[PDB]
């Protein structure tokens, strides 16, 4: 079925920087993709569904773009609470599969 | 003074299929229709008998709220006195209907890349319908020639049909949700006001 | 808010069987779907199973296909996952995760909205 790959595999960014994460599929999945965030020791939460629309509660600095096979996730001003890992999730059809994971550590 | 729920009729996840439309007996309210413009930019918001700009300051009685989901190019059969396969077999309003027909596009909610085979309609029937009455019985339709003895296939037809609701269809076939309020206006007690 | 408590986690031996449980409170359960997703202590996330609003369309991943079975019971506001013929690789935290749209993965407005605390089922013995 569908396979998701993430690039880069590691980053080290300081406070205030800008970060871009990439995500690719084996085929065209047509925008049905989300992005998640997990800090170590707690539960993950929703940030963006359908790659362009945010969920309620998170600030408007989070934004995603792109369609087709490649997807991007960017934050203009990084924050000290955002130091965590970020996962993709495809949603074209069953079976659902995720991304391998890219974590954000201090620099 | 308690605002009675339009949000459990409008802003809900499951909309029922058109052969069994929901009925919510809404009464004992102080209802204001300012909430209807915030939820969606409407595809067709037609009212019959009362104008929408003076809809707030009346005082109704026996207000109903129905809910279903149908195609794109046949949302215009939810009206008084239309004719087709929707308005004779699933949902017919009477010719003296005096409420409001609300229908907005819902392609994001109710459409899969696979077939969303839950939303169904009735396609064949013995005779037409009375107003405001539904049929949920699934007995096999006789084609009119010979008995089938409850066997689907030839000499008969299974009376229901499924929708596809794929995003590659277009604006004529992606699903529209329909909410039709039915005021029985100017009777005695008049429990609903603004 | 949304409260999802889960139980049934315990140290078990490979070759056994167990049933996971997940209670729900704070929303309308039969209108929203449900899923299960596991996370290994060293690895990331991997989607286990998925169910519909009335168990209309259920699908599993190709790894746990057959060994697992989901069921929906709207009466008790509960959720059930039954695991049979476990291996040593299935030591993970199983999150009882609430979906958002009524039925499944394909619909555009799908996002794994609320996630439970998760319980570890560690099977090494």
């Amino acid at each position: 079925d569908i396979q998701l790959t993430q690039s880069p595999s590691f980053l080290s960014a300081s406070v205030g920087d800008r970060v871009t994460i990439t995500c690719r599929a084996s085929q065209g999945i047509d925008k049905y993709l989300a992005w998640y965030q997990q800090k170590p020791g707690q539960a993950p939460k929703v940030l963006i569904y359908a790659a362009s629309t945010l969920h309620s509660g998170v600030p408007s600095r989070f934004s995603g773009s792109g369609s087709g096979t490649d997807f991007t996730l960017t934050i203009s001003s990084l924050q000290p609470e955002d130091f965590a890992t970020y996962y993709c999730q495809q949603l074209y059809t069953f079976p659902v599969t995720f991304g391998p994971g890219t974590k954000v550590d201090v620099r | 003074t308690n605002l009675c729920p339009f949000d459990e009729v409008f802003n809900a996840t499951r909309f029922a299929s058109v052969y069994a439309w929901n009925r919510k007996r809404i009464s004992n309210c102080v209802a204001d229709y300012s909430v209807l413009y915030n939820f969606a930019p409407f595809f067709a918001f037609k009212c019959y008998g009362v104008s929408p700009t003076k809809l707030n300051d009346l005082c109704f009685t026996n207000v109903y709220a129905d809910s279903f989901v149908i195609r794109g190019n046949e949302v215009s059969q939810i009206a008084p006195g239309q004719t087709g396969n929707i308005a004779d077999y699933n949902y017919k309003l009477p010719d003296d209907f005096t409420g409001c027909v609300i229908a907005w596009n819902s392609n994001k909610l109710d459409s899969k890349v696979g077939g969303n085979y839950n939303y169904r309609y009735r396609l064949f029937r013995k005779s037409n319908l009375k107003p405001f009455e539904r049929d949920i019985s699934t007995e096999i339709y006789q084609a009119g020639n010979k008995p089938c003895n409850g066997v689907a296939g030839v000499n008969c037809y299974f009376p229901l049909q499924s929708y596809g609701f794929r995003p590659t269809y277009g604006v004529g076939h992606q699903p529209y949700r329909v909410v039709v309020l039915s005021f029985e206006l100017l009777h005695a007690p008049a429990t609903v006001c603004g | 808010e949304v409260q999802l408590v889960e139980s049934g986690g315990g140290l078990v031996q490979p070759g056994r069987s167990l049933r996971l449980s997940c209670a729900a409170s704070g929303f309308k359960f039969d209108d929203y779907a449900m899923h299960w997703v596991r996370q290994a202590p060293g690895k990331g996330l991997e989607w286990v199973s998925g169910t519909s609003w009335n168990s209309g369309t259920t699908g599993y991943a190709d790894s746990v296909r057959g060994r697992f079975t989901i069921s929906r019971d709207n009466a008790k506001k509960s959720l059930y996952l039954q695991m049979n013929s476990l291996g040593v690789e299935d030591t993970a935290f199983y999150y009882c995760v609430k979906d958002s749209n009524y039925d499944s993965s394909g619909y555009l407005i799908n996002n794994f909205d609320y996630w439970g605390q998760g319980i570890l089922v560690t099977v090494s013995s």
